């Protein structure tokens, strides 16, 4: 049943907890991982499960879909998106101190109600 | 703000090299 790319358990067993959890298979390379291990959340988990998810490196800056200066390519926290700090609507200069949120996150933030 | 660089990218792990 595959294994996650961080503890290498499976879609029904974590190696770091010993708890059942469905892995996420990258759509760019095909490697599996526990969203929890992926540092994700449930929204991210679901997101990857509903669309073409990428495992960090496979994660290209959707904004310009290049992933050039990836060393800036921020990491989303609700879906699994990736945006170059210098591509964002309000381009980042330095990795936000708190929990950064991609645009999908924001549009989802509003879409939550109304 | 997990950025895609050395200092971070802890979600870029893909099974440790142990299976030869
Ligand atoms: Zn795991
Ligand atoms: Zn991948
Ligand atoms: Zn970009
Ligand atoms: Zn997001």
């Amino acid at each position: 049943g595959s294994y996650c790319d961080f503890c290498l358990g499976g879609s029904n067993m974590n190696k770091k907890s010993g708890r059942p959890e469905e892995l996420v298979s990258c759509a760019d390379c095909g490697r599996s991982g526990h969203p929890t291990c992926l540092q994700f959340t449930l929204n991210m988990t679901e997101a990857v499960k509903t669309y073409k998810w990428q495992c960090i490196e496979c994660k290209s800056c959707i904004l310009c879909g290049t992933s050039e200066n990836d060393d800036q390519l921020l990491f989303c926290d609700d879906c699994d998106r990736g945006y170059h700090m210098y591509c964002l609507n309000p381009p980042v200069a330095e990795p936000p101190e708190g929990s950064w949120s991609c645009h999908l996150c924001w549009e989802l933030l509003k879409e939550k109600a109304s | 703000a997990r950025t895609k660089q050395t200092a971070r990218k802890s979600t870029g792990g893909k099974a440790p090299r142990k299976q030869l």
